[PDB]
């Protein structure tokens, strides 16, 4: 099956500081990769939705990058609005998933 | 013996009609040409069975004529392949109406989602009108362009002559030019032969459609290459088969005109 | 936007259906909807997705046997639950997943989600 | 030798693949399918012009299917039909437009061959004479 860690499963930043989430796949997805912001009690956010394309009304701030397996989310001046848990999920294989997204990472403000 | 004549056209029209029917069933009801046919319509079996009836009519062609009734048989034998040329000039003209039209964003949005494979180094088109050039010209490019297109248009137009030059008033009174404009048949088969030398109308690959799935991807187009499921498809064509049926009779007409 | 009805106090081993109803969308194009699920404090878990134009279904794998995605009709798709465990309580979600122009794909529009709680 | 004879089946070869081209262009709807109407029209007239053969200098001629009534018709025209030159222009500048599309290329090949055929025989010296 394929699984993917999030390594960084909680992270803090300072205010206008940088944050990085790792989200590495067990198997070569094709770049199919969506970063999703989901604040406390709210659905999550669509951030990312190709490997690094950033989706509608989602600033320039969170960049996405990467290939093959290992991908990366990053923060360019993280605000104090952006205290969000931040999930990637893999589409490129649904036939024997476990799990789609991978795990959680929290992210603290400083 | 008029009876063995009568037996004989009847067994003409009998195989003639078989290999129709047989060829627009090869090329339209199995679902390795599924997306050859999603994009071509029926032009796709229309094209490739008036193609199985001119083997065997090139085929039979110069037996009759070979010495070493008949005379009738053979003129019988050549407007059957005026007609299965028509029908089969006919049909490839949709084709690459279609094919060009779809290439340019001028078709229905599948179709040239189709025609977009084959822009990467590692993907088989199928559209074979490859360059993005609109209508009328981008037809006429691919006539001299592609090797069958170039080919195709050669040998018809050396077919038109044989019949036009080949009729009755001409072939009683001129036999000069009748015989000196019939060896146009050497320019027919020779373009005959390499015509289909490039493979460009192609159908799924053997081995893609156990990878590629078509009733699971048929509607997933656009996510082809990025989904487990729906690796895009690779497209292969047939090799040349008309060599082989004319081949025999080329030969056997050679060493005739060899004994003469 | 999507909006997940069902989703009550269940005792155990029984069954529920949470039907997601659109209002300005409708699942007849060719992106998927996808169900998520996030149990109290922990990260989302995803369940299955149903393409609206084929009809196919995929589901996680503990979810294979006893999840069941339909497009009833071009606004509302029903997830059915059947043998509910205690370890089935949590907040699902309804999402649309966006195939973009591009060919990747991003769950785009997402349900408020319903409780659902076994015990 | 007489071109001439060549040239006249070589022309209605020439009508009849224009008029299936154009049938085809219009009836596909091709893109600029006016072109395939225009060719629809040019294969009609170049068909209506050499269905009645001519006749032949020495010896006799086999004629047409029906071909009295054409050829009486054509005979009303003058000193237009009869000569060879200008049938072989009004062939060439009947097919030049009729090769802007691909389904009538054809025909406009085979149009400015029997065009070609035509001044050939002009030179000679060759015309059209009705039969009687
Ligand atoms: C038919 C095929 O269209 C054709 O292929 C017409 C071929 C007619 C052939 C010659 C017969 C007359 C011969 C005279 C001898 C003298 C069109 O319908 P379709 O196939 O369903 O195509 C739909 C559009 N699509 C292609 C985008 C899917
Ligand atoms: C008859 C008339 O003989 C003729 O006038 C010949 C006219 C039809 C010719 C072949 C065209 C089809 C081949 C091209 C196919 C591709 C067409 C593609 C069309 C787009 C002779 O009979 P007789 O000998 O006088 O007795
Ligand atoms: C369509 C493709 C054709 C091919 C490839 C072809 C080829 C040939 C060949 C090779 C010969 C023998 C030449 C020789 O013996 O030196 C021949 C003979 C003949 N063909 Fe065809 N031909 C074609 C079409 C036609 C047509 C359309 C007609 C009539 C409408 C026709 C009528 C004849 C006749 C009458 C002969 C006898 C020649 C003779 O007796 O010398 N042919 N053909
Ligand atoms: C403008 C006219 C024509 C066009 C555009 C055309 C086009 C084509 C094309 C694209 C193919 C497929 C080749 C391949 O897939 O490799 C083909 C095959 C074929 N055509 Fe035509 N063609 C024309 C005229 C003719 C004529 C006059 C004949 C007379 C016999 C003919 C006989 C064949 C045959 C036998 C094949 C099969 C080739 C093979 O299997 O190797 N075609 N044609
Ligand atoms: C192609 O044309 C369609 C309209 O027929 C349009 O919606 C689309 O943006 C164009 N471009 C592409 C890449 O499809
Ligand atoms: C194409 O495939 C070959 C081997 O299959 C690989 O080495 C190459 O990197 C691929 N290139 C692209 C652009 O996919
Ligand atoms: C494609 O998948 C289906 C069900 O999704 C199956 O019935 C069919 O046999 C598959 N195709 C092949 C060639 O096995």
């Amino acid at each position: 099956a394929l699984v993917m860690t999030q390594t960084p499963s909680s992270v803090s930043a300072a205010v206008r500081g940088t944050v990085t989430i790792k989200c590495q796949a067990s198997e070569n997805i094709y770049s199919n990769l969506a970063w999703y912001q989901q604040k406390p009690g709210q659905p999550p956010k669509l951030l990312i939705y190709g490997a690094s394309k950033l989706a509608s009304g989602v600033p320039s701030r969170f960049k996405g990058s990467g290939s093959g397996t290992d991908y990366t989310l990053t923060i360019r001046d993280l605000e104090a609005a952006d205290a969000a848990t931040y999930y990637c999920q893999q589409f490129y294989d649904s036939l024997n998933t476990d799990n789609a997204f991978g795990g959680g990472t929290k992210v603290e403000i400083k | 013996n008029e009876g063995l004549s009568i037996f004989v056209i009847l067994v003409w029209l009998g195989l003639n009609v078989f290999l129709f029917v047989w060829y627009y069933r090869v090329y339209d009801i199995p679902p390795k040409f599924f997306y050859t046919r999603k994009l071509l319509g029926s032009a796709l079996a229309l094209a490739r069975a008036p193609a199985a009836c001119l083997n065997f009519n090139c085929m039979l062609i110069l037996l009759p004529v070979c010495r070493n009734r008949n005379l009738t048989f053979h003129k019988m034998v050549a407007w059957m392949i005026a007609l299965h040329s028509a029908i089969h000039t006919i049909a490839h003209l949709f084709n690459v109406e279609w094919c060009v039209n779809a290439r340019v964003n001028n078709s229905d949005p599948y179709s040239v989602a189709l025609s977009e494979l084959g822009d990467r180094q590692n993907e088989s088109y199928l559209n074979f009108a490859r360059k993005r050039i609109k209508n009328p010209e981008g037809g006429l490019y691919l006539a001299v362009t592609l090797l069958a297109g170039i080919t195709g248009v050669v040998i018809t137009l050396c077919l038109i002559l044989i019949i036009t030059s080949s009729t009755k008033t001409i072939r009683r009174s001129y036999f000069e030019v009748f015989w000196y404009t019939h060896h146009l048949f050497v320019i027919f088969f020779i373009g005959l032969a390499i015509h289909g030398a490039e493979r460009i109308v192609r159908g799924q690959t053997a081995e893609s459609l156990a990878v590629h799935n078509i009733t699971v991807c048929e509607q997933k187009i656009s996510e082809w290459g990025k989904i487990k499921e729906c690796p895009i498809p690779q497209f292969a064509g047939n090799p040349p088969m008309t060599w082989k049926w004319i081949v025999g009779p080329m030969f056997l007409y050679l060493c005739e005109r060899l004994v003469r | 936007s999507l909006e997940e009805s069902g989703g009550d106090l269940v005792k155990p081993g029984a069954s529920l259906t949470l039907t997601c109803t659109a209002s300005g969308i409708d699942f007849s194009g060719y992106h998927y909807m996808c169900w998520v699920r996030q149990a109290p404090g922990k990260g989302l878990e995803w369940i299955g997705c149903t393409h609206s134009g084929d009809g196919t279904t995929y589901y996680a794998r503990w979810a294979k046997g006893r999840f069941t995605i339909s497009k009833t009709s071009s606004t509302t798709v029903t997830l059915q639950m059947t043998s509910l465990t205690a370890a089935d309580t949590a907040t699902y979600f309804c999402a649309r997943r966006y195939v973009f122009s591009g060919g990747y794909s991003g769950l785009d529009s997402w349900g408020p989600g319903t409780l659902v709680t076994v015990s | 030798i007489e071109w001439a004879m060549w040239a006249n089946e070589q022309a209605l070869a020439s009508g009849l693949i224009l008029i299936t081209g154009g049938i085809v262009a219009t009836a596909g709807r091709f893109t600029q399918w006016y072109f395939g109407a225009y060719s629809i029209v040019a294969g009609v007239f170049v068909c209506l012009l050499e269905y009645p053969r001519g006749k032949r200098k020495k010896g006799s001629t086999m004629e047409r299917w029906g071909q009295k009534y054409m050829t009486a018709v054509v005979k009303l025209f003058g000193p237009f039909t009869r000569n060879y030159y200008v049938r072989a222009v009004l062939h060439l500048l009947l097919s030049v437009p009729a090769g802007f599309l691909l389904a009538t290329i054809l025909g406009t090949a085979c149009l400015a061959i029997a065009s070609g055929i035509y001044l050939l025989a002009a030179v000679r010296g060759e015309q059209w004479t009705p039969i009687e």
